[PDB]
RNA sequence: UUGACCUCAAAUCAGGUAGGAGUACCCGCUGAACUUAAGCAUAUCAAUAAGCGGAGGAAAAGAAACCAACCGGGAUUGCCUUAGUAACGGCGAGUGAAGCGGCAAAAGCUCAAAUUUGAAAUCUGGUACCUUCGGUGCCCGAGUUGUAAUUUGGAGAGGG
RNA sequence: GUUCUUUGUAAAGUGCCUUCGAAGAGUCGAGUUGUUUGGGAAUGCAGCUCUAAGUGGGUGGUAAAUUCCAUCUAAAGCUAA
């Protein structure tokens, strides 16, 4: 069955296929669901923003380290820099990870400041106390997005000090293609009998 | 739809567009690329050389994060400045105050050379640079500053 | 070991300000702890060697630590492991009678 | 305590003193029924790691499992078939002979969980295990919070259903790369890969 | 002296050799438990006596 | 001769529990061949049908012996992608994931290994009463071959 | 929301110094056999033989020796959407 000239085929139906067809009919009743189960869940919990304060965070892979993202929870230690126990922050709605590490200043920084600034504007009510109706919002996420950080000015003065990039990037390459072999040269050429 | 295809032209007609001599049988020649190298021989090395065999060598767990580098030709390089900066930044071509770009951040790996620029100076900041793409900026009066 | 701040090259990457976290307690999972060395020595010393190691003593006083490094990786799984057991063995034979 | 030189102890299999204690206790345990009620953990330590606590409700079961390859049941070795299924004797049973044993003493103690299990002894025709089962009726069971998490209908014959930690380790539930194939279930990784999604708004 | 899963005092006299805490083995769990109000006691240590 | 202990029994002993049904979905075991390869044996169909064991309202998974190689992410699940790709394959027919990224939902934890040792502080049951999904007193019993409190690696413990 | 209950010099959290810091074995791992996987000098699983350690152990998708590095912490357990 291979005839004229057309792009060689992949469709991977040679199993009982039919007996496994996800039709989404119910995209629409799901997405009437969840919005159910928000408004619900909204109703239910405190006048409590629907979902916990999560930290900034960069993303691994260079593919994606550019930018930055929210995290799963803020570290132990920025929790600790921000003032707050772990189990605390827990009760008053913000997410925290044991398992992520602090090794950037610059994001651990970030991460105490919108913990702090998390900590100013909201309101904790009193275990036994009146605490009057606060107006609930819905989104911590909404009220504290997430910033790419600003990495340059717009405009600066040219500094070309006639190091061709381009020669820098080569010679960084054969240098580390060299490296190894190099070490073992030297380390033959220090023998000095 | 169906009331515009040819079998709806094709009832009253016996054999369906499909021939008396050669019917509409059920799998004449194989089942999908059945027969590439033995009867569907000619069909494969016309319309598909080098279907057949192996022609290089094996990657492990190859990730394709690894190899992101999108490319960008210095004939833009421009597009990358919103377009009301561009105008101001066009003129007054200076040394000082040169715009700076950040290719990576606009989503690009390497920089390289097809177009020509202005004689305005650009302060083009990226992960590579093809060799004739920084010769063009640097001739145009910008630098190119690697970052990671 | 900070990043050169290029693409490409040995310590590649962005520079940014290091921190350093406190260390784990996990990364001592398999630390000293007195305790067990101490357990370790008492059953060491009320339940003697097993076959492979009486093996493994009488090659290394008779055939060699190399021998014995043969049979060893043969008895457990890897060479490692070998080397381990018959650097223990060696020190066994030490604390032994040839003081 | 104890329990720390017990669990070194145990580690020395191939000393005198364990070699000694292994015959005596395999000739006794083959003497016994093939399924029989344990008295104690045979290994205190071990029951204690694994969970049991020396109170009412938990249970110690004895079991003998036969040794070897899930031979063929198939008569006279014909398998009538493709040759590549015609192999009758290295065949392997993918599932422990843990497995087999607490399934056994759970069929035969219906009425308790099968919380736990472990390794005692073996023979060239046998492997020796006991089985800690938790009784799920017991007051002491269905009180105390650490453990009435067993009594949820839920969790009856969990090793029927391979949610022990032998049946986790068969099943291959664990993390990472190498079990990609079995993480979140097998047969329901298959489905989900081998399931056709067709959307309203076709993509 | 008739501990029935022994390993629970094999270690038992060594360790006290090794710590110079005098032990004996004795005859009788039982006899134990009766000192120690129980069953079977399997151990009975003196740490402080009277003068 | 008496009283224990250990192990093992018996009772229409006191009180309970299992089985069977259903089985769409779910957790496992076992397990084809038709079929495709234009023949066919590996392969494919398919880790499917049939057979067997076991649950629930969901199940399973689940708080890393993970992913990564980054400026690092951070339980699990599912969707969109990755991708008909890396890879497998008489490298033939065919097969074929995963990391990242966006999103839905988000939630975290607990035992073992510790001397309470100036006090088994723990628990089932019986019985009486009570404000009865239980409580209190008393009594047996379980339990030191270890039941409570205390700690779970993010730690944490002992002293000051 | 309102009332009789008030637990309790009980419980919990936090700072600094100091001594420690127990962490799961016929298991991990290895060989071999079978099955399986996209996992390819072997992805998981299972049988049999061997069988660990504690600055260890696992993983790091090409077998191996050597030197490092990174990352987790198995062989026990619960958990809604
Ligand atoms: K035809
Ligand atoms: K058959
Ligand atoms: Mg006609
Ligand atoms: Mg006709
Ligand atoms: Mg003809
Ligand atoms: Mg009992
Ligand atoms: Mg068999
Ligand atoms: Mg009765
Ligand atoms: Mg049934
Ligand atoms: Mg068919
Ligand atoms: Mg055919
Ligand atoms: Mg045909
Ligand atoms: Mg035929
Ligand atoms: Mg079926
Ligand atoms: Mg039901
Ligand atoms: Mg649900
Ligand atoms: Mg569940
Ligand atoms: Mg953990
Ligand atoms: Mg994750
Ligand atoms: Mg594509
Ligand atoms: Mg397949
Ligand atoms: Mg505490
Ligand atoms: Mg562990
Ligand atoms: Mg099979
Ligand atoms: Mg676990
Ligand atoms: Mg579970």
């Amino acid at each position: 069955a291979i005839s004229k000239n057309l792009p060689i085929l992949k469709n991977h139906f040679r199993k009982h296929w039919q007996e496994r067809v996800k039709v989404h009919f119910d995209q629409a009743g799901k997405k009437v669901s969840r919005r159910n189960a928000r408004a619900t869940r909204a109703a239910k919990i405190a006048p409590r923003p629907l979902d916990l304060l999560r930290p900034v965070v960069r993303a691994p892979t260079v593919k994606y380290n550019r930018k930055v993202r929210a995290g799963r929870g803020f570290t132990l230690a920025e929790v600790k820099a921000a003032g707050l126990t772990a189990a605390y922050a827990r009760t008053i709605g913000i997410a925290v990870d044991h398992r992520r590490q602090n090794r950037n200043q610059e994001i651990f920084d970030a991460n105490v400041q919108r913990l702090k600034e998390y900590q100013s504007k909201i309101i904790v009510f009193p275990r036994n106390g009146k605490a009057p109706e606060a107006e609930q919002v819905l989104s911590a996420a909404a009220t504290f997005p997430i910033a790419q950080p600003a990495t340059d000015v717009e405009a600066r003065a040219v500094q070309d000090n006639g190091e061709s990039a381009f020669r820098t990037l080569r010679l960084a390459r054969s240098e580390k293609k060299f490296r190894g072999i190099r070490e073992k040269r030297a380390r033959e050429k220090a023998e000095a009998e | 739809p169906s009331r515009f295809t040819k079998t709806r032209k094709h009832r009253g007609h016996v054999s369906a567009g499909k021939g008396r001599i050669g019917k509409h049988r059920k799998h004449p020649g194989g089942r999908g690329m059945a027969g590439g190298q033995h009867h569907h021989r000619i069909n494969m090395d016309k319309y598909h050389p080098g279907y057949f065999g192996k022609v290089g060598m094996r990657y492990f767990h190859k990730q394709q994060a690894h190899f992101w580098k999108p490319v960008l030709n210095l004939d833009k390089l421009w597009t990358l400045i919103p377009e009301d900066k561009r105008d101001q930044y066009l003129k007054s071509a200076s040394k000082e105050t040169a715009p700076v770009i950040d290719t990576l951040a606009a989503g690009y790996g390497k920089i390289l050379g097809k177009g020509r620029i202005p004689n305005v100076p650009v302060i083009v900041k990226a992960r590579f640079v093809s060799k004739l793409a920084e010769e063009k900026i640097r001739a145009a009066g910008g630098v190119v500053e690697l970052i990671a | 070991t900070v990043k050169t701040g290029i693409a490409i090259g040995l310590n590649k990457g962005k520079k940014v300000t290091s921190m350093t976290p406190a260390p784990k307690i996990s990364y001592k999972k398999g630390a000293a702890s007195n305790r067990t060395k101490f357990v370790r020595s008492l059953v060491r010393e009320i339940a003697g060697l097993s076959p492979y190691e009486r093996r493994l003593i009488d090659l290394i006083r008779n055939s060699g630590e190399k021998r014995a490094r043969k049979v060893a990786k043969k008895r457990l799984g890897s060479f490692t492991r070998a080397k381990a057991k018959v650097e223990e063995m060696n020190n066994i034979i030490a604390a032994s009678r040839r003081h | 305590g104890a329990y720390k030189y017990l669990e070194e102890l145990q580690r020395k299999k191939q000393s005198d003193v364990l070699r000694f204690l292994q015959r005596v206790r395999v000739w006794e345990y083959r003497q016994k029924n093939v399924i029989h009620r344990a008295a104690r953990p045979t290994r205190p330590d071990k029951a204690r790691r694994l969970g049991y606590k020396a109170k009412q409700g938990f249970v110690i079961y004895r079991v003998r499992v036969r040794r070897g390859n899930r031979k063929r049941p198939v008569p006279k070795g014909a398998t009538y078939g493709k040759p590549t299924n015609q192999g009758v004797n290295e065949l392997k049973y993918q599932r422990s002979l843990r497995a087999t044993a607490e399934e056994r003493v759970g069929r035969r103690a219906a009425n308790l969980r099968v919380l736990n299990s472990y390794w005692v002894n073996q023979d060239s025709t046998y492997k020796y295990f006991e089985v800690i089962l938790v009784d799920p009726q017991h007051k002491a069971i269905r009180r105390d919070a650490r453990y009435n998490w067993i009594c949820d209908p839920v969790h009856k014959h969990r090793e029927a259903r391979g949610l022990t930690a032998t049946g986790k380790k068969s099943r291959g539930i664990n993390k990472g790369h190498k079990f990609n194939n079995t993480k979140a279930g097998r047969r329901k990784t298959w489905k989900r890969q081998n399931t056709l999604s067709l959307w309203r708004y076709r993509k | 002296n008739d501990v029935d899963p022994i390993e629970l005092v094999v270690f038992l006299p060594a360790l006290c050799k090794k710590m110079g805490v005098p032990y004996a083995i004795v005859k009788g769990k039982a006899r134990l438990g009766t000192l120690v109000n129980q069953k079977t006691s399997a151990v009975a240590a003196l740490t402080e006596v009277r003068a």
